[PDB]
């Protein structure tokens, strides 16, 4: 509580790798 | 070649123990030596040997949380090599401070930091704990 | 007959069965027949030590029934 | 991704007839007699076959009544229509009879009468009587008396006939 | 000292995986240990992944050449180690630049491999 | 020289290790012929096992709907060499992965890979010696134990190897939903018009008591069990004979 | 003549045995027949009973070294190979002297496990 009272290169990575898997689990459903 | 047995539990310490970068000192290595041979890191996992043992040389557990009540046998005083050389570790003298240290440290060891080890998942706190064990194979 | 009230399902009286009518067979005959019932089958669980932990789920042979 | 049911590898179906359709006079039945995933008999065209139910005896012609019975340790008759009888023993299973003109016993083993011996029955039964005075419990006393019974039909099946 | 780290890793994966080809080769992949399949996976994309198509080579490779920076190279080798790229295809690492290159093959062959899985359905 | 006796030595080698391979596949061979003679008795068993159980049904409704325990039994070889049956079948067990899931595979191999790839999803094994025929004794140990994992479990999953040749060796699987769903559809088969081709089996069933009606239920979930067992050895005789014939290959050309 | 067929079968042991260590490279020692089980386990206890402390090795092994006389020798293997001590820790024949030293270590290992069953049973 106290936390919240007080208060990018690597991003693409895990945005291409987000879509990649979400894409090999897509094919496996249909 | 061929169950965890004494013998398989302590010859993969040993194996671990073996790893170096720089000469060690006497009273490190036999002190290191001694400890891995009475089964005194077997509750160790063996990715954390070089840690205990940074730790054993480098540190003072005991005094650290001030449950050191040793007179003389401390790894911090370098003279005690010499009379090690003199009369071995498994001698009246020396044995039972030697042993007392041995149990505070892993004790402490163990409770103080095996237990955080085992409980870290974060990727941020997983690389630096790996980060940290590497220092510590080429560290002593 | 008396067998259910004490619980014994009818898979394992099939089995008694079984064996009871192999145990009547001729002799020359029985060696196909006692290879459809002697119990050769066993629960195991890998431990951390590796020893095969047996398990006691089920009887095995009849007479433990 | 889809796996199969080992269901669509057997061809040979149930043939189940309907409910408003024209019936038939049927001079035979196809019986198929199994045990342990392994037939003796496939589709065979007989007379008749009689089967000792946990009821009662039951003596399946051609077009009997769609029924499923529970069968007991018992011999089994199967008459063809030559004239020819041939007499198995079972120790238990089920019959599923059909009235499209079929017949499926299912033991959980089928043994000729013949193979079955009197005196090893006899000895056994000795045994077993023996032994279920020395019963360790009630469960015990219970699987003896099972075996017993299964020994003393054997024993009935071979002094009929 | 990350980047040393990451070197003596690979080092000794490559090491593990040599000796457990000869194994491998004799008898079969399935008479592995269950982490030694694992050893063997990320052996293989490492073996792949360490493949690189030269900007002289276009005429052979048919291929663009990559030029892979420094941290780049020690990243996407980390990042392998650790597993965190198990699901990607094996072939997603051969002859790629860094790790961004890698999730794009592989991101294509999906798209391929969903487009062949979409013309096998709709031929029922 | 030493080098050239260390190859001569290791060519000696090499051909005991090739001769003690053709040995296996001799052996293994005898026994695919030995116990080819299934292939002429099968077919035939199970017919109203298929009444009982067979159902076209989604495989994601009858996977989401469940909120009780699904049993699978997974059937594997002791016996490594046999080929990609398991690894096929622990492809299978990974695709339909879920928090109600619980194993309890069959065979050395089938323990030993699904204990540390699915550690809180696994109780136990069960382990059969190749040396007496499969018999309906082993099918209902298997099916006891599987009662006592999980006795309120939705289904019971067999997943074996279909041996429809020599050189195929298909993956198919064996449903047996719970004692009070099995119950329900035989009702709305018997009752309602649909289920058409089960209207006389669920009616015949219902006339009777409910004893009997349990009893036929765990016989020929046996059954079942006892083919699962059957076919899934003769693939592994089979399958087995192809990974001697690589082994055979890759020895010669060492 | 007893010292000849006895060295000759113990040859012929050993050879059989490194004949069958081939297939249980291949196969596995479950695989084995039961006659090839006891061959396996009397050549082992022979290959490890050949062994000897030396009384000139003491500081390469640590322990005192044993002179076996010639007829215990010969007494010894006669028995190991009809089997007289089939049911003796395969342990016990390693880095021994004559038969008597083979029991009395079998004794010693006998009382350390029973020690090591008693610490474990504590727990
Ligand atoms: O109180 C009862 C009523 C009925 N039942 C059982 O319900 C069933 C009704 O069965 P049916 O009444 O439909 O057939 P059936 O005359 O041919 O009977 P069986 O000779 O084959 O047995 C029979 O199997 C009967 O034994 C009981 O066991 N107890």
């Amino acid at each position: 509580e106290a936390a919240e009272r007080n208060p990018t290169g690597d991003n693409a990575r895990d945005r291409l790798l987000k879509e990649v898997l979400a894409l090999q689990a897509r094919i496996n459903q249909r | 070649a061929d169950v965890q047995t004494i013998p398989m539990i302590r010859g993969a310490r040993f194996v671990a123990l073996f790893n170096q970068k720089q000469p060690s000192y006497f009273m490190n290595a036999i002190v290191s030596l001694y400890a891995c041979l009475n089964g005194y890191l077997d509750d160790v996992k063996v990715q954390y040997v070089k840690f205990y043992e940074y730790l054993l040389v480098h540190r003072d557990l005991g005094i650290m949380y001030g449950t050191a009540k040793n007179k003389f046998f401390y790894m911090y005083v370098q003279e005690l090599n010499y009379l090690i050389r003199f009369f071995t570790l498994n001698s009246p003298i020396l044995h039972g401070e030697l042993e007392e240290m041995l149990k505070q440290h892993t004790h402490l060891f163990l409770q103080h930091y095996q237990s955080k080890m085992n409980a870290i998942k974060s990727e941020k706190d997983v690389k630096a704990l790996k980060n940290l064990l590497y220092s510590c194979k080429r560290a002593v | 007959s008396s067998w259910r009230d004490h619980g014994i399902s009818y898979l394992k009286y099939l089995n008694v069965c079984t064996e009871t009518l192999h145990s009547t067979v001729k002799e020359s005959r029985r060696a196909k027949y006692e290879r459809w019932s002697k119990p050769c089958y066993t629960a195991q669980r890998p431990d951390g030590a590796g020893g095969q932990e047996t398990i006691d789920k089920v009887p095995i042979h009849t007479k433990d029934y | 991704h889809d796996l199969p049911e080992g269901f669509e590898f057997m061809e040979h179906k149930v043939v189940n007839k309907d409910i408003h359709a024209p019936h038939e006079n049927l001079e035979t039945l196809r019986l198929t007699l199994t045990r342990q995933d392994e037939f003796l008999l496939r589709e065979e065209p007989v007379k008749c076959v009689t089967v000792t139910g946990t009821n009662g005896e039951y003596g399946i012609y051609p077009g009997h009544a769609y029924k499923i019975v529970q069968l007991n340790p018992s011999p089994l008759t199967v008459e063809y229509t030559d004239g020819t009888t041939k007499k198995y023993f079972v120790s238990g299973g089920f019959a599923h009879i059909n009235n499209e003109g079929s017949c499926d016993v299912n033991t959980v083993e089928c043994t000729l009468l013949d193979d079955l011996d009197l005196a090893i029955a006899e000895k056994e039964l000795a045994a077993q009587q023996a032994a279920l005075g020395s019963a360790k419990d009630d469960k015990a006393k219970s699987v003896v008396e099972i075996r017993i019974s299964v020994i003393e039909a054997v024993i009935a099946a071979l002094k009929h006939h | 000292v990350d980047h040393y780290n990451v070197a003596q890793d690979v080092v000794q994966m490559l090491t593990k995986y040599r000796e457990l080809q000869d194994i491998i080769a004799v008898l079969g992949i399935d008479e592995l240990s269950e982490e030694d399949k694992l050893i063997v996976d990320r052996a293989r994309k490492l073996v792949k992944f360490l493949s690189q198509p030269f900007q002289v080579a276009e005429v052979f490779t048919g291929m663009t050449g990559h030029y892979v920076q420094l941290d780049d190279t020690i990243d996407s080798f980390s990042g392998l180690l650790m597993g965190t790229y198990d699901q990607v295809p094996e072939m997603a690492f051969y002859m790629v630049g860094g790790i961004n290159s890698v999730l794009e093959k592989a991101k294509k062959m999906a798209e391929e491999a969903a487009e062949l899985e979409k013309m096998r359905r709709a031929r029922v | 020289s030493g080098k050239l006796r260390l190859y001569k030595e290791k060519l000696e080698g090499y051909n005991r290790f090739y001769s003690i391979v053709k040995t296996i596949k001799m052996v293994t061979l005898a026994k695919y012929r030995a116990a080819q003679g299934r292939i002429r008795t099968r077919d035939f068993s199970l017919r109203y096992t298929e009444l009982a159980f067979s159902k076209p049904q989604a495989s994601r409704d009858a996977v989401v709907a469940a909120k009780n325990a699904l049993v699978y039994i997974p059937i594997t070889t002791n016996r490594g060499s046999c080929g990609a049956l398991n690894s096929n079948i622990v492809r299978c067990i990974d695709s339909v992965v879920s928090s109600k899931m619980v194993l309890m595979p069959v065979g050395k191999r089938g323990i030993d890979s699904f204990s540390k790839l699915y550690p809180d999803e696994f109780r136990y094994g069960i382990i059969n010696d190749m040396k007496e025929s499969m018999h309906f004794g082993y099918a209902t140990f298997v099916i006891e134990n599987a009662y006592e994992v999980s006795k309120d479990a939705d289904r019971y999953q067999v997943i074996f190897n279909r041996f429809v040749s020599a050189g195929v060796q298909r993956n198919a699987v064996y449903n047996i939903p719970s004692y009070e769903k099995w119950k329900e559809d035989l009702a709305d088969a018997a009752s309602s018009d649909n289920q058409k081709n089960r209207y006389l089996f669920a009616n015949a069933l219902q006339n009777e008591e409910e004893q009997l009606i349990r009893d036929f239920f765990d016989f020929h979930a046996a059954l079942a069990v006892l083919n699962a067992v059957g076919e899934n050895e003769l693939s592994e005789q089979a399958a087995r004979l192809v990974a001697v014939e690589g082994q055979l290959t890759n020895i010669s050309s060492l």
